């Protein structure tokens, strides 16, 4: 349903954009980001494209109705106790998609999908933050929602939401923001994939990354340390020449023994192995 | 530093007392720090809490050397038991140590701080006092004296590792959180109070050399340890002879008698497995596209496999009576199909009924029987997947479920005897001036060549054998050719 | 398998832009190559290929040069032939039938060297994980030294290119067959042996069926390079 909704809004924005030429990419700049009408999804699209142009009329009533139903469950927090996990996967997917596209950062198709994701983000800021706080965070909101769901209904779904929310709160893993993103870049640029397979690739990486995040699969094993051994260090090899000095004999022999002791103690002061490291 | 206190000889003790006046000052960074004591002296540890770990090793101490230590206090000394008196041999002033490593085979009595600690308990016995926060423990095998882990009031969890101990040597005890051996010094665990054991729900983790992971759980009235996570790769590493087939290890654990957690995660090998003892249900989770899988039934539990778009599922011969039904879930697309069945094992009778958005197949061999349930994530079962019954009878699932009615009544899909098992089906219109070859199969003596006309006019083949021996032509079951 | 002749013809294409067509006989394949010479430039003449195999034992066949086959290059044509072979195409079946017929001419099942000289070889292998776009044209692959790898000549009857194993299925079409000794095979199976330590020169790795876990590779035998790595980056052995 996200596939079909995004395709519909994509063709809507494309037929809205025809009035001005594409002029490569990044030129539209989608300066206006405001949802004028909640019910009809009257997203204001000021597609400047250099000159004065405001295609601020567009019909996006697809995702916003979902978001309204989301705020509905949220308001039903003290009035209902029906477990709702499917919107659970819905939110953990839309927010992770938004963060993935924001971090990833030109064809209009992909340039537009980024605008749809940003619209998702601002709409979430809208209903999730009933008041206005500049420090509003989406992960805090989904954490509060999962806490309410777990308190209302407990069990395997509760730990599933806790794991998913905690993983989403954690920053995107370096490999997740790494290998898959430039993998998609290679498969979309060096290989001439059209819009459909690239779009499917984006959604499949997003959803399976959420799926692997919400599940746990790892092994831990502390390293073993035993019998850490320096050299023998008998201890009688030093401060013992004086035992052979007090023999009631010539003082010069004792002196030369002492200087020999000082020499043999100052010929191996430091020995280092740069190749070994120690 | 140097090993100046190794043995209990008088000379080593003499040099220890003579050199104990030495001073060491250590100022490490956040990248990790590992200090070792030389056996005698004054130590000034200046570490930082930002560092992940800061280990202080006592393995340089002599064997069977009883010592006590406390991470809470900054300045302390170690009472070396010199002949007829005690001498301060360590003078430790720590600032950022979070790891306390004991001796090799000596008595150790160490106390942690109110933060995370990691202990390397010596293989000599003693009494370990835990601290607060999160504490890890590492204990080798063959102790000399039972250990007594004193849990703290402000601690939140405890995890224990046994890098040289397999589960076969452990023994379960009901309503006893402590660990009991079969032949050896058992380890007892107890907090400052015996009332708040319930606080350690999901907080008491135990590992094993073979890969087994033990986890405490509260029952309706008490507390008992059980099994949650298992490693199958490391179990093969320690047992290379036994089969990496999860239900085998499952029944081994059942024989040993260990209880199980409400949900069990089998991790390792190439797939992941979820097991529930309450529902007695073993589910597999496939994630590799086009991966051939051996699906085997069992009498002790119900088996279910969730596939990927392209994998092929294999059904082998059942071996024991009363095999519980098995289920397959199809993730196939409309252009990546699955060979959901490779029923070449023993297809004597194959029947099916159509249940709600699913197909229930009964596969009966000469004496045994098996029940399979084909379904899919999509509400409508795909009609592209292939069902292979005979070596040359590979039909489509669409034709199959078109055959079955909606009443739910069984319909015979395949029965042997009516026709022989076709090893090579060839069409007459494609037989003109051609040369047919069949591979050699050991024994069998059943290599047939079914010539299907489907032409409408009588045909005549004048062929000669280049290699083989023709054993007549089949007409009916139990009748010589 | 004895004829191995070539036919030269010239076609007055349009008014004066004539083309030269070379016809080659390979059992059931009527190979044609069309060079346009000065159509674009004196050198670099665009070439195309098409096949007109006798399928279903037919007697007539017509070639109108505009409905059977498109403009292809040498490597593209070889890869197309491999794609036909791996799929259950009538062309591959006819070629295998003709080869088996040619094997039993003298009365027994013996494969003469001049029979190999006329036909390519085919291998299949399985890979646990295949990097998407790691192998490029002009690389040099090497057959394992500890083992003595085997190659086939017919893949339809022998049931070789069936989807066996789990993972990436890689098919190999080798052109140069001289030098690989014939294994002592049963009367009805064809199998040759490839000397261990024999380099191959990869040409035109095509991966358009990557989403189906299918990879096609066309190799050309070379002498002895011994210059660089010749295995997968992950580490699983080729020629399984």
């Amino acid at each position: 349903r996200v596939k079909q909704q995004l395709a519909g809004v994509l063709d809507t924005l494309q037929q809205h954009f025809q009035n001005i030429p594409r002029s490569s990419g990044r030129h539209l700049s989608v300066e206006n980001i405001e949802l004028a009408d909640i019910g009809s999804g009257r997203f204001n699209l000021q597609i400047r494209d250099g000159e004065t142009l405001h295609t601020t009329s567009v019909e996006v009533p697809e995702v916003v109705s979902r978001f309204q139903k989301l705020s509905t469950m949220l308001s039903a927090l003290p009035a209902s106790g029906i477990m709702d996990f499917d919107l659970g996967m819905s939110v953990v997917g839309v927010v992770q998609y938004a963060r993935l596209l924001q971090q990833g950062h030109m064809d209009i198709k992909q340039l537009s999908e980024a605008t749809l994701g940003s619209m998702i983000q601002i709409a979430g800021n809208k209903f999730l933050n009933t008041e206005g706080i500049q420090g509003f965070r989406l992960e805090s909101a989904v954490a509060e929602g999962m806490r309410s769901v777990a308190t209302r209904t407990g069990g395997t779904m509760g730990k599933a939401l806790s794991a998913s929310a905690r993983v989403l709160e954690l920053p995107v893993l370096e490999t997740v923001l790494g290998t898959w993103n430039l993998y998609n870049s290679v498969i979309q640029l060096q290989q001439a994939t059209s819009y459909s397979e690239t779009m499917a690739a984006r959604v499949q990486i997003a959803f399976d990354s959420i799926s692997l995040g919400l599940t746990a699969a790892s092994v831990a094993f502390p390293p073993l340390i035993i019998a850490t051994g320096p050299i023998a260090a008998i201890g009688m090899g030093a401060s013992s020449i004086a035992r052979n000095v007090a023999r009631k004999e010539e003082r010069h022999t004792q002196w030369l023994e002492y200087k020999k002791f000082l020499t043999d103690g100052s010929k191996h002061i430091v020995v280092a192995s740069p190749e070994r490291g120690l | 530093p140097l090993r100046v206190l190794s043995d209990l000889t008088p000379e080593c003790t003499e040099q220890a007392i003579s050199l104990k006046d030495y001073k060491f000052i250590l100022r490490g960074g956040s990248g990790g720090l590992a200090v070792q004591v030389g056996g005698a002296g004054y130590y000034d540890i200046d570490a930082n809490l930002v560092a992940k770990e800061n280990t202080l090793s006592f393995r340089g101490l002599p064997e069977e050397f009883p010592l006590t230590f406390d991470l809470s206090k900054q300045t302390q000394s170690v009472m070396l038991k010199t002949p007829d008196d005690e001498v301060p041999v360590m003078t430790i002033t720590q600032k950022g140590i979070n790891t306390l490593v004991g001796t090799a085979a000596g008595k150790d009595r160490l106390i942690g701080n109110d933060k995370d600690n990691t202990f390397h308990t010596s293989s000599g016995g003693g009494t370990v006092i835990s601290g607060g926060g999160n504490n890890r423990y590492i204990i080798p095998r063959d102790l000399k004296t039972p250990l007594t882990l004193t849990l703290s009031s402000n601690s939140v969890s405890h995890e224990i590792f046994l890098p040289e101990t397999t589960l076969a040597e452990l023994k379960p005890v009901a309503f006893e959180l402590s660990l009991i051996y079969w032949a050896g010094n058992n380890i007892n665990v107890q907090p400052e109070d015996e009332a708040k054991l319930n606080h350690f729900a999901g907080n008491f983790r135990v590992h094993t050399r073979d890969g087994m992971t033990l986890e405490a759980v509260s029952r309706e009235n008490g507390i008992q340890l059980a099994i949650s996570l298992c490693d199958v790769q490391r179990w093969q590493a320690v047992y290379p002879e036994e089969n990496n087939r999860p239900d085998a290890i499952l029944d081994r654990l059942h024989d040993m008698g260990w209880s199980l957690t409400p949900e069990v995660r089998f991790q390792g090998g190439e797939t992941q497995v979820s097991y529930d003892p309450l529902t007695r249900q073993l589910v597999y989770q496939l994630q590799a596209r086009y991966s051939e899988f051996q699906l085997a039934g069992s009498r002790h539990h119900t088996t279910a496999v969730t596939g990927t778009p392209g994998s092929r599922y294999i059904i082998m011969k059942p071996v024991t009576t009363q095999i519980l039904p098995t289920q397959i879930i199809l993730a196939g697309d409309n252009d990546h199909p699955e060979t959901i069945d490779l029923l070449e094992a023993s297809p004597v009778l194959v029947e099916g009924k159509k249940d709600k958005n699913s197909v229930i197949l009964t596969i009966a061999t000469i004496q045994y029987s098996l029940q399979l349930t084909i379904s899919g994530i999509e509400e409508s079962l795909p009609e592209t997947t292939r069902v292979a019954i005979q070596p040359q009878d590979t039909r489509l699932l669409g034709d199959v479920l078109r055959i079955l009615p909606d009443n739910g009544n069984w319909v015979g899909i395949f029965r042997s005897g009516h026709t022989p098992t076709v090893n090579r089906l060839e069409n007459l219109m494609a037989l003109n001036q051609v040369m047919t070859f069949l591979p050699r199969v050991s024994g069998s003596a059943e290599q047939v060549l079914c010539l299907e006309n489907l032409g409408g006019v009588r045909k005549k083949v004048e062929g000669e054998l280049l290699s083989g021996k023709l054993k007549g032509a089949w007409k009916a079951e139990g009748e010589p050719t | 398998e004895k004829y191995n002749l070539s036919i030269l013809s010239e076609i007055p294409q349009n008014n004066n832009t004539v083309v030269h067509s070379i016809l080659r006989v390979n059992g059931p394949t009527m190979q044609v190559r069309t060079i346009d010479y000065r159509g674009t430039d004196e050198n670099n003449p665009i070439v195309s290929f098409s096949d007109t195999t006798f399928i279903n034992g037919e007697q007539m066949l017509s070639y109108d040069s505009h409905s059977s086959g498109r403009v292809y290059s040498r490597e593209e044509y070889m890869m197309w032939e491999l794609q036909q072979r791996v799929s259950e195409a009538s062309s591959a079946r006819t070629q295998d039938y003709w080869l088996m017929d040619a094997a039993v001419r003298n009365g027994e099942w013996k494969i003469t060297p001049e029979l190999l000289r006329h036909t390519p070889g085919y291998i299949r292998s399985t890979v646990s994980k295949w990097s998407r776009g790691w192998l490029k044209t002009g690389t040099i692959l090497q057959t394992p030294e500890d083992r003595n790898t085997d190659v086939y000549l017919t893949t339809i009857q022998n049931n070789v290119f069936s989807r066996q194993g789990g993972g990436y299925q890689v098919y190999y079409r080798i052109d140069g067959m001289a030098g690989a000794d014939i294994a002592d095979n049963a009367p009805g199976e064809t199998r040759c042996t490839l000397r261990p330590g024999t380099c191959f020169e990869v040409t035109s790795v095509d991966e358009r069926h990557y989403e189906w876990n299918i990879i096609y590779v066309t190799l050309k035998t070379c002498g002895w390079s011994r210059n660089g790595q010749s295995k997968t980056p992950n580490g699983d052995n080729l020629f399984n």
